């Protein structure tokens, strides 16, 4: 006598929302925004390296602990909170622009300046950079006057970059503990450092003054930088109180650079990371982390938005 | 949804529909019968399906950090990168919101679309052979038996045979 | 719109409707009579309704001054947050745009489209009992009195009960 | 003989716009876009500081129009275009900073340094910075050669922080109209200024010059700032020209802070506030400011987008 | 689509037509004639018109430099500008994919809701006189002639004027 | 004995995607992402500057090869990669900053500072600034002492803004190749540049020490600037190595400033620019440069984007 058409249906739908409507059941959906972390940094296939105690910046001065890192090479490059960039008290000025540029560096590759010096010591050290017993920073030369109070030569050094490729450039200015400290090791006088390019134009004085002990010393030394580029030369004139670079540091080519709390694991992809691991998905939203990195699903603020994948569920 | 079958003149779903997502039950001298429609079935599958294939990407876009977890940035550009962030932020949790509720309105009516389609495609086979019952059934005033049903499903159904007996059954 | 009813085989409106939405008005030998209808009123209601709460709606998204009307902030930055915020503004205009232009094109369909539902839900309670109009209107061949019309809207209208009579009144 | 189907209609419609058509007439409509202002700051509930006088970066200092916002506590802060941070001429640098730093601290919180001095006056004042006569800020102490030329003695003045939030430390170089002046002040000599932390380094000079008469003074006082951190220690060396905190802030907690011209008014509550007063709307989206700040809707380039709320119009 | 009439129950579209969007063909005593509909064709062509006018649009929205080609901006900085921008990409990106997906589906639902509303409208001119063929086909009982298919065309077809005759021959 | 109805059909179809599907075919489509790029600066009716050799920032101080772009006026400001802003080698503090002024500036106009000098050499001059021999920039001063070594008075100079526009103040330091080069110029002793005003306040030093030779010249002048307020004063006391402006400059307008290496075309009318020229299109989107600017398509990283002007194409 009759015919009946109809549809499927199922006990327990799934609750999703739509233009007009919250809560609406359907028969299945899925979820868009990740909310699973790998708490792990998923390095498989990729050229990893960790600097542990090692901050980014040491790379290039080149501190105890950045001994096993001044020529590094990377896909990768992993920061850590215990990392730091000096031995004896300092500071880079524009130091986060100057991680951004080693962070996507993909390594340093590096070449002698060739500087030599005469009737001055070359070889100054402190027990805050320690190598068996008193040492400096590996990269860099504390100069100073022969012998305590001498005066330090109005010296004048050159460098010129014969690569195709930008150099980056490094020295720092001593800033000692006192006056007295300061007439010690490089003679009494205003001391001027003068330092110039065809691109960029400076110049630095040190200043000599208590601070409060840092690994023991009360002294800092500023360090500075430049990129020259190809074919161009770069004089330093200097009175003293100068740690000048021994070497002169190029990028390999590319690069990522994070910061992170967890462990490497070679045994996982990713390519979204941050400081609490790795997000592994193919959904285009993320609840995680707002500060991922890498090439990630967009970070949105809803803990979830389902997607249905199925009709209106309209049990009897 | 638009379409009015779905919750609409259907008066509910069948739990005991497994093979499909949509389908036909009758009644006749040899007893009750249910079966999938492939067809229809696949239309829909396929759309739903054609609409995860574009949302379940990721972009191969690479981002770079330009603050510091360990050392603060200078103040005034963390405001600056802080107050973007979360200008993205907004705009993103946003569009999501909308992109989701969005396809779903419409794979909602899509649903209840291609049943509507399925039920009028039957009808127009029957011509005048049967009547609409607007429960989503379709009485039959000539006797129909499971070869007779089958041939419906395979859309071989042949009116003008029945027409005669039928249409003086009126 | 794009079921084809409003401002479609429909004429036009009626300003004499103030109960509902949508609704009937019938002629037989009692006279002429106008009716809302609560249902299918009530689902477009509650449906524009439903919109309005997901729009109507502000972020608990807080935002600080990253500049200054009263003492300028050095030009670079300060071009670096015009330029943001006016992309910004781009983005936001677009968004709400869009946002309107795709929920007004929804809205109308969906008002088009509930008045289509009501029409063929009554076109089944009828079956052979009347003919098709086109201009939304059902001619019916057997007589049928008031009662008889506040059945049709109750949804309690007996076909079989006047068919004979109607059927051969073809 | 018949029944017909209808729905309603109305002699004046609504215009709305849809993705195919521009002007459709729909029977009801609702405004998305804000358009009315309140021309108040609503400030109902809410823990409340004018600023007025008073220069917001001037309650870490203390010039007179500040005394009543000393150790102000705060959910809304307002600054005023008449507010000024000075009495005597002067700058701060970093000053936006500090600004976005005050704005969001829920106020301050004061305690004192404990630094004490001996053989030299403490107590400089001026005309420009008025509490029944000359006086100075009242945060702050200006340090002075005991009488006119005599030299300053070269000083070492140290504070840590025994809080659990970051201290907020300031300072001041003073530098004179003419070097004449900077030498009966402070004595003879180039002077030096140096600031040091575990965090932060640096070092100032005073810069002795004719400067047009701002408050009737052609002197200058820079003021410094800096975040010491908890357990850290702040060192001050100083020849002279030096204008040394008498207290350090302490940050309450959180707020929000805005510009304004209007009037406060406790009869009306708000969470999105400019310059211009407050918008209190349900609407996702505003045309009244671009700056607005706080929760605030959206601001867009259009008028007006109107929602449709009803059916297509169709009269006879 | 998701009417489904085009790609639908008619089986595919007419290469000849060169007039118009929609049209009928039919077969009578004279011979077979082929003629667009100009309501329909005006309808889908000035909705698909009004899109086109919403989306080719530019802002009046002007942007200046903020870095520079010859002569790089500073590290910091550069990088938060560029990281914008990349960001401004990503959106716009997203946002045109978007919008054209979405008025692409919306489109072709135009054309398919388009013909759907003429095969309705031409079935309710016919009444009791044709019955539905499925592929698109209205079989008509009574004979109709040339004058006779333009007065369907013209929506001037009396339905009552032939009735008679095609219901005895139902 | 029957009726069909249909619809239109092609052969060849176009291609478009949906929210269902990738690759539907539909009767027709068009573009919506430009592609097409204009070879060259369509500038058709309005005032075009090109500013070839010239720097932007050399309108300001003037080196010979902006000697004709002194006083510009201009709707369009156009800069070449091979402009200078200097003559005798040196560079703009805050330079991009007052680059962004400039391009919006719709042109400069000048006035005299008035200044008048007496007991010292006014007419300093070098071979790197060559305008028939040895000459300087246009607008600024070389300030000597009268003879070689002699000293340099201390000196005060002040200007006034009398007008209703901000005006723009440029001077400049020099630092010499060396110190004895220095005395000979201004005389020995540590030389002290002062510069205030009510809303700015600084100092300067110069800095003698070698660096390579740029335009033959290892010294350096740099350049500095701030935005004078109407009715504001600004004083300089200088004991020398002061480069001063002869000239004030006043910002005529508005005006759009671009980067390009492609010809003027007066031709051709456009308000969407970049590098390689112009784009001209009523698209909402371009796949042709990130960095255009001006009135601009959206940039979107797809090449193509088709917009179904259609119906779908279902042929036999
Ligand atoms: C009254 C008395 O004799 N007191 C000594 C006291 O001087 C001594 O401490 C010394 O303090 C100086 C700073 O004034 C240095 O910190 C000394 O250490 C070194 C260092 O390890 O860094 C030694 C090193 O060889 C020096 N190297 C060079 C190249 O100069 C450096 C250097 O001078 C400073 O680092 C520059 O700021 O200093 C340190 O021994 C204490 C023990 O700490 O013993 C008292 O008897
Ligand atoms: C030729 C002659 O006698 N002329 C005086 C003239 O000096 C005097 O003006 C004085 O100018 C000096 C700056 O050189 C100060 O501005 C004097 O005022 C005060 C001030 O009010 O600020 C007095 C105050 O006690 C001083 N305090 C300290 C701690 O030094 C300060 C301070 O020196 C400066 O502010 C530092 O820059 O200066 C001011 O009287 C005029 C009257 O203005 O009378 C002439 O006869
Ligand atoms: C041992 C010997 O005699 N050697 C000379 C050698 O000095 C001379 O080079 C000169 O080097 C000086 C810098 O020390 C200048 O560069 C000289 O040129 C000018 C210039 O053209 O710029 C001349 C100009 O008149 C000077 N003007 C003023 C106002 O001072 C400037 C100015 O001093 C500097 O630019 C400031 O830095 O210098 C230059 O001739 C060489 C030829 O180069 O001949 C040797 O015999
Ligand atoms: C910008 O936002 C980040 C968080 O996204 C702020 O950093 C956090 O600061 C809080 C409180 O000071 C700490 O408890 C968190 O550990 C920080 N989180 C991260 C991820 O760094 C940061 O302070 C904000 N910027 C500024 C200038 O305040
Ligand atoms: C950034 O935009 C603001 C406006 O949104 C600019 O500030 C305005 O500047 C004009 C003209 O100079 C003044 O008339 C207005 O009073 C200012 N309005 C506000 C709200 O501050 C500002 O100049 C722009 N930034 C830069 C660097 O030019
Ligand atoms: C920001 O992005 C731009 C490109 O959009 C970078 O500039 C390019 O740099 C590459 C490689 O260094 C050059 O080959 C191109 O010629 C540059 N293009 C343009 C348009 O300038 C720029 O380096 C990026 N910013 C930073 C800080 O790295
Ligand atoms: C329902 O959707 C989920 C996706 O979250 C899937 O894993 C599951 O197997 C689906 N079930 C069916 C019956 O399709
Ligand atoms: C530097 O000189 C070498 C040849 O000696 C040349 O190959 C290179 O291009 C030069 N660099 C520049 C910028 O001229
Ligand atoms: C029409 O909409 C407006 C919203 O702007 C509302 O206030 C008004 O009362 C509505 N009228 C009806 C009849 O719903
Ligand atoms: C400072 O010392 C106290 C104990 O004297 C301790 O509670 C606090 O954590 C210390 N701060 C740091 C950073 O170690
Ligand atoms: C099809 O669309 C294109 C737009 O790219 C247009 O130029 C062409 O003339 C159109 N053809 C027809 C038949 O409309
Ligand atoms: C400068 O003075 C003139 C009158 O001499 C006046 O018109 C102008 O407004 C003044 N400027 C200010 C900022 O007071």
């Amino acid at each position: 006598d009759k015919i009946c058409l109809g549809h499927h249906a199922v006990s327990n739908g799934t609750k999703v929302n739509t233009l007009t409507e919250r809560g609406v059941e359907v028969v299945n959906a899925t979820e868009t925004v990740e909310r699973t972390n790998v708490p792990r940094i998923c390095s498989k296939g990729k050229r990893t390296v960790d600097l542990g105690q090692c901050g980014l910046l040491g790379t290039i001065t080149g501190p105890p602990q950045c001994d096993q890192f001044l020529e590094f090479s990377a896909d990768l490059i992993i920061e850590r909170r215990e990392g730091s960039d000096v031995c004896y008290p300092g500071k880079f000025v524009n130091e986060e622009a100057l991680r951004q540029i080693l962070r996507e560096s993909g390594g340093i590759d590096k070449e002698t300046m060739g500087f030599t010096y005469s009737g001055i010591r070359t070889n100054g050290a402190t027990s805050a950079c320690r190598r068996s017993g008193s040492s400096f920073y590996a990269e860099m030369k504390w100069l100073l006057s022969n012998t305590d109070n001498a005066a330090f030569p109005q010296m004048t050094k050159s460098y010129k970059n014969t690569r195709k490729d930008p150099a980056l450039i490094i020295w720092g200015i001593h800033h000692s503990g006192s006056t007295t400290e300061q007439t010690k090791l490089y003679g009494s006088g205003n001391k001027l450092i003068t330092v110039g390019s065809s691109n960029y134009q400076q110049s630095f004085v040190p200043s000599p003054g208590a601070r409060p002990q840092v690994n023991g010393q009360s002294g800092r030394i500023d360090f500075h930088w430049l990129m020259l580029n190809p074919n161009d030369t770069v004089t330093f004139s200097f009175n003293g109180a100068f740690i000048a670079p021994d070497r002169a540091s190029f990028l390999r080519g590319k690069s990522m650079g994070i910061q992170s709390s967890v462990q490497v694991d070679a045994n996982c992809e990713g390519d979204c990371y941050h400081s609490g691991g790795t997000i592994i998905s193919n959904l285009p939203f993320q609840n995680i982390n707002s500060r991922a990195v890498g090439k990630c699903p967009r970070y949105v603020k809803q803990e979830s938005l389902m997607l249905a994948t199925g009709m209106k569920n309209v049990p009897e | 949804g638009l379409f009015g079958a779905i919750a609409g003149f259907i008066e509910n779903g069948w739990e005991g529909l497994i093979d499909g997502w949509y389908g036909f039950r009758h009644q006749n001298a040899q007893g009750e019968g249910t079966a999938a429609d492939y067809k229809s079935t696949q239309s829909a599958i396929d759309q739903i399906t054609g609409k995860l294939n574009r949302l379940i990407e990721k972009t191969n876009q690479q981002f770079e950090l330009i603050d510091n977890e360990f050392t603060e940035v200078e103040k005034q550009i963390g405001n600056v990168i802080n107050w973007t962030r979360d200008s993205m932020t907004e705009v993103w949790s946003y569009n999501a919101e909308l992109l989701v509720a969005m396809e779903n309105q419409h794979t909602i009516d899509l649903a209840d679309s291609e049943m509507n389609k399925l039920y009028e495609r039957v009808k127009r086979q029957l011509r005048e052979n049967a009547e609409e019952d607007g429960t989503g059934c379709f009485e039959i005033f000539h006797k129909c038996d499971d070869d007779c049903m089958a041939s419906i499903r395979n859309n071989t159904y042949d009116h003008s045979r029945y027409r005669e007996e039928a249409m003086q059954n009126r």
